[PDB]
RNA sequence: AUGGCCAGAAAGUGGUGUUGACGCAAUGUGAUUUCUGCCCAGUGCUCUGAAUGUCAAAGUGAAGAAAUUCAACCAAGCGCGGGUAAACGGCGGGAGUAACUAUGACUCUCUGUAGCCAAAUGGAUUA
RNA sequence: AGACCCUGUUGAGCUUGACUCUAGUUUGACAUUGUGAAAAGA
RNA sequence: GUCCUAAGGGGGGCUCAUGGAGAACAGAAAUCUCCAGUAGAACAAAAGGGUAAAAGUCCCCUUGAUUUUGAUUUUCAGUGU
RNA sequence: GGGAUGGCUUGUGGCGGCCAAGCGUUCAUAGCGACGUCGCUUUGAUCCUUCGAUGUCGGCUCUUCCUAUCAUACCGAAGCAGAAUUCGGUAAGCGUUGGAUUGUUCACCCACUAAUAGGGAACGUGAGCUGGGUUUAGACCGUCGUGAGACAGGUUA
């Protein structure tokens, strides 16, 4: 990296111990229906400022061979993909892949329905601004298996997709949109995926009456093949670093509400009954 | 005088009270005297001695506490300051377990300060005593706090009153087996 | 570790201050402060003189 | 030997070494006001603060 | 800057201890190092806290720490 | 006792030894009274407990016409793995657990104006 | 012509995992070293 | 063997390689003009989709050559502001 | 085997700013600047803040010198009534003392007195007598070191 910009861009795709936000690849294969195409443009449009958009087409299988789609994120910096598909046996297929160190960590293939689904344009309302991200709703008895299932994999792909940038506030202007994924424990059961605005009215209370009103896109999904993680992989991705902010707590060791560095003593209990006192002639009666 | 430059000017340096020679006082009033003690600074009772000590394994946890919170440095200095003949040289020794200072009934024996290693990481430093002066103590309240030799005093019997006050008619009564007296002369 | 780092740690070498390690020093031939490397630096010193 | 004895020009001269805000002064404040005293805490390290700004002032029959 | 301090009860003196005959300042929880590891003696008597300090556009002279 | 501790250049040499554990030799401390801060296990002390890991000379095998070279095998000690005089040394405590054995690691929180109890005394403030 | 201080191709006593050795001690091998058995390998 | 108010950063303007058609010397190749030009140039990397009112290239400003603070992270500290 | 700063010093702070008679300059109006002044360094208080020995001083016994005068002599001034003084001048002729305290920079307290002035002649190395800095060899205690031993040191002969 002799070039100073290539030497910021090799920094940005270093390993850091706070992440940057993950970046999502949106790209389709060979074959690709239309519905396909736009459930796609609908995802980028929710998911735009942290994506990058392919327009060509490409002969990739991903539960046959990853290869290509570990070198696409190599490339692109990207650890989420979303894989568009068509087919005689799978009609519609929205693959999420979720990758760790540019390789394969989990993929999921979602089954899309056709006749239900809707675009986020045949909503006659306003929409999410750009960059804003949604509140999250997930609802039903499918994501509480205590083995990791598919709808499992699914809530965590989803919290993933639609977590937007970290902060420690939030404008209370910025809470008008809501995700809600919806999916029922059990002849497969259906993943739900809608998204609404909310207004507010006075209740009389100090808390206020919220209202929905549907934003787009209408989603079923039916959870299809799964490619799950090895653990040590998983072990690894599920560590947790500690920042420089974050104190080692140490032993009788704190800080006053002044800065100070304050030290905790510990006497004990005071035991007098095993001393003998002097035994003077001036108390031997 | 020396607790009010300590809060003035060193706040980093930490107070500890040790309440020597317990044993020649009762122990209920020992223990009343640390609860009086502790509401300024931790206190411990102690009776200084090589071979039959009390509360010596006590001071020696506090220092290492003191040790533990200070371990980023070499070793911790621990400055023994007080009255003459309080025993501070014989507190020394009592947590050495072995005479490394010298102990005498004169007040003024120590001189000058003297560093002794009780751990590794712990030192004691053994200071002569010091009367801070002020405008109402008495040479009679020096001379009955332990300040002075009392063989080079002039006229030793005027001090004898305040003793007979501080003292109790009958421990005196029987400390010298001798009663019927009226006055410090007619004892003496 | 690389090598400069492990016979550091061996012979106890620290590592220098970052007021001593800046690129500058004063002349007094000159008087004048000058870098010790890089542009008109002190290591290519006479390379321009005349004489 | 004598050494020379040069101070080099430097805009970190010309600079506030430390700074703070009213916010943190008003926390330091009321920290300052609802302060204990315990006997069984000891002072590690002091707070390089600007305690002039951050102490109440003396009383008005003082002043 | 150092003079040399001797050490010892013999004639010939031991002179690795230096003390520091400028003014000097120790800062803030300063505790002298115990006298066998004591190279540098900085006197009590020659350390400063605060300064007459001038401010050349107000042209004020205050004392400051 | 086919021993310990010594001595001699060696000796069919001498001593301890006309000796045998209530003895001999080497240490440290130093009458009596007082007296063994609490707990370990890093260095050390010692266990013939399994290994060949290191592994000399001699011996064994292979090649070569031979000089020679290459291989295994390989005592004690070291190393590895156990118990300590626990001497030096280190050592703020007390609960827990998910580790499960060493090293754990991660939370919690700690402040009688002359008595009682002990085989008269409670002492070293020792004649 | 002491004592003190300074210098040495300095002398000497003393200490220690300083270097090279070494008494003592310990371990292996060859020789002194003979006569019969039983077992396992050539 | 030479030359440079260094590189870097921010902002702004502009568009390249090449081909065709034209302009005294000038003629395959010197400079100017128009048109066409997905980058086929340049600069980075080693794309299987790097960058075009730019990441290219020229102007303006900074060039101060490794700032200050931290009770926090890791390591060290017989000289622990 | 060598070796063992000085016609100095004294009574009035430093830093920053301002003013300033004057010096310079007057094709540049800058630069020096005495005398001053201004800012940082408890309503007679508090007595609950004493801030580091590498550097050594002593005492008798006795003489002399200086004056930078404490007392004695004379003189000038002050609300100096008197008395007692205070500030200053000439003056070294004549005196300037016992005593306490070594847990200690032995410096301060007490008294008498007319007064209890300050220095030099050593301390710009240095054989009168005799105590502390002080230190050959004996010995403990503390600190450091595996040790021989050394020292932050303390004690004894
Ligand atoms: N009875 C009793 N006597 C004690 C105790 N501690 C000390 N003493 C006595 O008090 C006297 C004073 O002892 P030191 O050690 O010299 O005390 P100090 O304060 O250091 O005395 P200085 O050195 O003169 O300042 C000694 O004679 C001890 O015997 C105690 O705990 N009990
Ligand atoms: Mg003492
Ligand atoms: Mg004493």
């Amino acid at each position: 990296p002799r070039n100073a910009r290539s030497k910021r861009a090799l920094e940005k795709r270093a390993p850091k111990i706070v992440e940057n936000p993950k970046t999502c690849l949106f790209l389709r294969g060979t074959t690709c229906s239309q519905i396909t195409q736009d459930a796609m443009n609908d995802l980028y449009a929710m998911r735009q400022v942290h994506a990058k958009r392919f327009h060509k087409k490409n002969a990739i299988h991903p539960f046959e061979d990853a290869t290509s789609l570990c070198f696409f994120s190599e490339k692109n910096d990207c650890s989420l993909m979303v894989f568009g598909s068509s087919n005689k046996k799978r009609p519609h297929t929205l693959t999420f892949v979720r990758m760790f160190d540019y390789k394969v960590l989990d993929m999921l293939e979602f089954y899309l329905d056709p006749d239900t689904y809707r675009s986020i344009s045949q909503f006659k309302t306003s929409k999410i601004p750009i960059g804003m991200r949604p509140m999250m709703v997930f609802a039903g008895t499918a994501f509480e298996s205590p083995v990791p299932n598919a709808f499992t994999m699914a809530k965590s792909m989803l919290i993933d997709f639609f977590r937007g940038e970290p902060s420690d506030k939030i404008d209370v202007e910025g809470l008008r949109f809501v995700v809600v994924v919806t999916a029922d424990e059990p002849q497969k059961p259906i993943l739900r995926l809608r998204v609404y605005g909310i207004r507010t009215k006075r209740s009389g209370t100090r808390l206020p009456r919220v209202e929905v009103e549907e934003h787009g896109p209408r989603m079923d999904f039916r959870l299809g093949r799964m490619r799950e993680p090895d653990p040590a992989m998983l072990k690894e991705a599920m560590k947790k670093a500690k920042t420089p902010q974050e104190e080692r707590t140490k032993k009788n060791i704190s800080m006053d509400l002044l800065g100070d560095k304050i030290g905790r003593i510990h006497m004990g209990k005071t035991d007098l009954s095993k001393l003998q006192t002097r035994k003077m002639k001036g108390l031997k009666r | 005088h020396v607790e009010k430059y300590l809060a003035a000017e060193a706040p980093h340096k930490h107070l500890v009270f040790v309440l020597n020679k317990i044993d020649l006082v009762p122990s209920s009033q020992a223990a009343a005297w640390i609860r009086i003690l502790q509401k300024d600074h931790p206190t411990c009772a102690m009776r200084a001695s090589i071979t039959n000590p009390f509360g010596r394994g006590s001071l020696i946890d506090l220092l290492r506490q003191f040790s533990v919170l200070h371990k980023d440095r070499k070793q911790i200095s621990v400055g023994l300051i007080g009255y003459p003949n309080v025993g501070k040289s014989s507190i020394i020794n009592a947590l050495r377990g072995k005479a490394v200072a010298k102990v005498a009934p004169i007040p003024g024996e120590t001189k000058v300060w003297q560093y002794v290693t009780l751990m590794k990481r712990i030192y004691l430093i053994d200071c002569p005593g010091i009367v801070p002066p002020n405008q109402h103590d008495t040479p009679e309240d020096l001379l009955l706090r332990g300040v002075v030799r009392v063989e080079n005093v002039e006229h030793p019997e005027q001090y004898i009153p305040a003793v007979l006050r501080k003292v109790k008619q009958h421990h005196m009564e029987r400390t010298y087996e001798l009663r019927g007296w009226k006055d410090h002369i007619e004892f003496l | 570790e690389t090598k400069w780092q492990a016979f550091a740690r061996r012979r106890g070498i620290k590592p220098k201050t970052r007021e001593q390690r800046r690129n500058l020093q004063y002349n007094p031939t000159t008087g004048q402060w000058e870098r010790k490397w890089g542009y008109k630096g002190a290591n290519k010193r006479g390379e321009t003189d005349p004489i | 030997e004598v050494p020379k004895a040069v101070i080099e020009p430097n805009r970190k001269w010309f600079t506030n070494t430390r700074v703070i805000s009213q916010d943190t002064l008003q926390s330091f404040r009321e920290a300052m006001a609802e302060k204990q005293k315990d006997p069984y805490t000891v002072l590690l390290k002091s707070n390089k603060l600007p305690m002039s700004l951050i102490r109440d002032g003396p009383k008005l029959e003082d002043g | 800057m150092f003079k040399v301090v001797k050490t010892g009860k013999k004639t010939h003196k031991k002179g690795w201890k230096r003390i520091v005959t400028k003014p000097t300042f120790v800062g803030p929880d300063f505790t002298r190092r115990p006298v066998k590891y004591e190279r540098f003696i900085r006197p009590m008597g020659l350390r400063y806290k605060k300064a007459n300090v001038t401010h050349p556009t107000l042209n004020v002279t205050v004392q400051l720490p």
